[PDB]
DNA sequence: CTGGAGAATCCCGGTGCCGAGGCCGCTCAATTGGTCGTAGACAGCTCTAGCACCGCTTAAACGCACGTACGCGCTGTCCCCCGCGTTTTAACCGCCAAGGGGATTACTCCCTAGTCTCCAGGCACGTGTCAGATATATACATCCTGT
DNA sequence: ACAGGATGTATATATCTGACACGTGCCTGGAGACTAGGGAGTAATCCCCTTGGCGGTTAAAACGCGGGGGACAGCGCGTACGTGCGTTTAAGCGGTGCTAGAGCTGTCTACGACCAATTGAGCGGCCTCGGCACCGGGATTCTCCAG
């Protein structure tokens, strides 16, 4: 009876904000929630090693802007960045 | 009698699997083959029917995408047919031979 | 008698949650510490991306005139757009078929 | 043994109608059954010594799914 | 600076093509590999000029290029 | 009488030539120059050390020598010797890179 | 007035340092604790390795009469012997050169 | 002044028992310090998935013969397990 | 095909120059010897789900045949690339010299780990209905012989 | 090019099933407030290394002229693979039952982090001489034109 975690219910909210009237199969939940996990690893795999090149301890928000522009390619690490920052700027001021 | 010329149900096969999104090896002869691939590295495995099925997403995945490096070798020699020239040339170029 | 708890997810106006990727940071073994607005960061990117697959693969379903998304949709919104084609060019979806193209020297003329 | 054989002809053949191929040689489907054969010796070999590695006897779904990612052939659909 | 990439000569292409075997050369390969060799420094000098700026210095250094290629699946011994 | 080899024996001597050798085949002048213009488009007055510089010319010229015997096997795959455009792109596009 | 004090790499006979890679383990973000046979284990791999490498490396540099390992003399150890070529297939060696090999097409009959 | 860290003293131990009468060079040397970085991180960088996936902590020996079995091709992973257990057997005895 | 000519690589041997190898301080990171708490081992138990079986249906593989379009070889023509000599260009070398910025050492402060407590967000579980799969019959579009 | 027939293929309606979407109740992971220790930001300094420049040498690049080998279009001949029909062949289903092993819980014990005082291994600098790089020279191999 343990509790196992996913992203099902996050992946669920941010279809109902893009098309509000679309549903989700139980096979295609299960592969948003294999392309979380996969580009999650991806971005702290890579911010984990710029922070161990420089001979730092902390991963800030500045080491995930850089493994953003490392992975994530021409204009789609362009408009991330930018839902990143502002995300920061928000939290910040609240 | 009514006949097809050599070309035309080969083209409508072409449309016809690239629509669908089936499993195109039948279940049970690809489970007896990972069954005995297995069998060299422990005796009396088991297998969960999920695990199965994830080697079958997997090898066909690896041999339709074979199949369209193997045909860019048969249309570079000004061949239309594959043979196994195409396939040997597909794999060294990706790294794997 | 404090205050109501509110959540750090919605502090920064997201969706994806900001606490358990926080957890998820800290006890990966990325690094000795994180800070505190890598996980408000990185959330925000995580909910970019799938708010990017969800919008073209919302709109392969609507061209196919169903209203859920099966897992051949997330396979045509991926390898149609050339970034996410990019990023996502060495994984394999299940149940996702090819797209359809013929070389056009096998097209009978 | 005679279990690759049944990968069968047509089924191969309409794998390589999906690949967008329009005629075959018969010297293939002894081909691409070597090819296929050579692929699970190598994804099958490390997903049993993850099982061995939890001392476990059954091979999980996972264990097809580590080992495929390893390889740079990573799967969405099974965890 | 403009127009360094005919600097790559048409001799030092097919010498680079002759370490690889080739023996005859049609004389359309020059523009490619100009164009070949252009998206491939286009990729790592992405990267490593990345890899400076985020440790805020001027300076592209030998170790910045050695993480550069070893992201692109291409690691090179020899520097670090 | 002007004495000459024929066409294709000196192609071999030179591949036997640079194939035993370790020299670096683009001159380097030339090639520090580009790089210094091609990272202009990403940030103005960079600097370069100078194993930077000799890093980026090792890493090129390995992918071009390999780049060059896959698209040999191209060729002599079409029947022919002659190494042409469209062998480049094959091998660039059967690899992953276009 | 302890005793003197021996290194671990002398406890199981190795010429790579085991307290050396016991820091590098623990100060490399792989796990929260590491075992004291671990250490132990990979000085002995990385042992291995080198001995393969430089054993053929060093039959390739008397085959050129020279007593002096240069790396082209590791680049033809590596891609001659077919267990490390594959494990450095991706990996390439500064001042190393390549294989001779003419395709047989080419030589002329 | 700052004092960083090879495997140079090393690497010129094993030379000299597998060649007593060879020198390396300097160039060489340095393409045997990136041999052993890279071999480390990537039999660290397994073990470390390892003992992740199977949600232990700590990396023991047995974590690092899996990772040799999975990193290592064919014969070259076999000697390299016996030369491994060989020396933490040796390790314990003493 | 069968030999002299001529070009190129090769083996030798001698002279200089510097990079490897081996040395010597000395600093700091590995070692030794205890101690403390918790990770992982081992045992027991639950109950999921993997293997094995039989039977009936029928979809799919198999085998055979026929003929057509493709692979492959042969041939011929043009023109493109190779080899080579002459002239032009700039890479290469060594040296001179300023100064930008990398690489330290201090110093402080503020950010993050850690802790206890409170509590709501998200997981598991039910539960009903609507998307959709399947059937059945159309019109429609398309291939193909004969024209 | 062109018209009719015939065989697949899209369109539309009807019906059933089961999987999604939702609600509910509980638990544990997240948030609140707080405290204290060290990471990193900031400032100052030092000197390595990078840029810039200049002139002499000569190698390598650019240009150009023959001309011959190879790309490539065209042709014809004969296998060999595609289409289709009839006949075996087991895959797929579904239903039933057994139980091996995954998963969980709850012990406790040995293992590893942590600390501190100590010392020797490894690192940087400092020299020396031998490997080796290169220049000169004669000899072997090898390509190619005429015989």
């Amino acid at each position: 009876r343990s509790r196992k975690e996913s992203y099902s219910v996050y992946v669920y909210k941010v279809l109902k904000q893009v098309h509000p009237d679309t549903g989700i199969s139980s096979k295609a939940m299960g592969i948003m929630n294999s392309f979380v996990n996969d580009i999650f690893e991806r971005i702290a795999g890579e911010a984990s090693r710029l922070a161990h090149y420089n001979k730092r301890s902390t991963i800030t928000s500045r080491e995930i802007q850089t493994a953003v522009r490392l992975l994530l390619p021409g204009e789609l690490a362009k408009h991330a960045v930018s839902e990143g920052t502002k995300a920061v700027t928000k939290y910040t001021s609240a | 009698p009514h006949r097809y010329r050599p070309g035309t149900v080969a083209l409508r096969e072409i449309r016809r699997y690239q629509k669908s999104t089936e499993l195109l090896i039948r279940k049970l002869p690809f489970q007896r083959l990972v069954r005995e691939i297995a069998q060299d590295f422990k005796t009396d495995l088991r297998f969960q029917s999920s695990a199965v099925m994830a080697l079958q997403e997997a090898c066909e995945a690896y041999l339709v995408g074979l199949f369209e490096d193997t045909n860019l070798c048969a249309i570079h020699a000004k061949r239309v047919t594959i043979m196994p020239k195409d396939i040997q040339l597909a794999r060294r170029i990706r790294g794997e031979r | 008698a404090r205050a109501k708890a509110k959540t750090r997810s919605s502090r920064a106006g997201l969706q994806f949650p900001v606490g358990r990727v926080h957890r998820l940071l800290r006890k990966g073994n990325y690094s000795e510490r994180v800070g505190a607005g890598a996980p408000v960061y990185l959330a925000a990117v995580l909910e970019y991306l799938t708010a990017e697959i969800l919008e073209l693969a919302g709109n392969a379903a609507r061209d196919n005139k169903k209203t859920r998304i099966i897992p051949r949709h997330l396979q045509l919104a991926i390898r149609n757009d050339e970034e996410l084609n990019k990023l996502l060019g060495r994984v394999t979806i299940a149940q996702g078929g090819v797209l359809p193209n013929i070389q056009a020297v096998l097209l009978p003329k | 043994r005679d279990n690759i054989q049944g990968i069968t002809k047509p089924a191969i053949r309409r794998l390589a109608r999906r690949g967008g191929v329009k005629r075959i040689s018969g010297l293939i489907y002894e081909e691409t059954r070597g090819v296929l054969k050579v692929f699970l010796e190598n994804v099958i070999r490390d997903a049993v010594t993850y099982t061995e590695h939890a001392k476990r006897k059954t091979v999980t779904a996972m264990d097809v799914v580590y080992a495929l990612k390893r390889q740079g052939r990573t799967l969405y659909g099974f965890g």
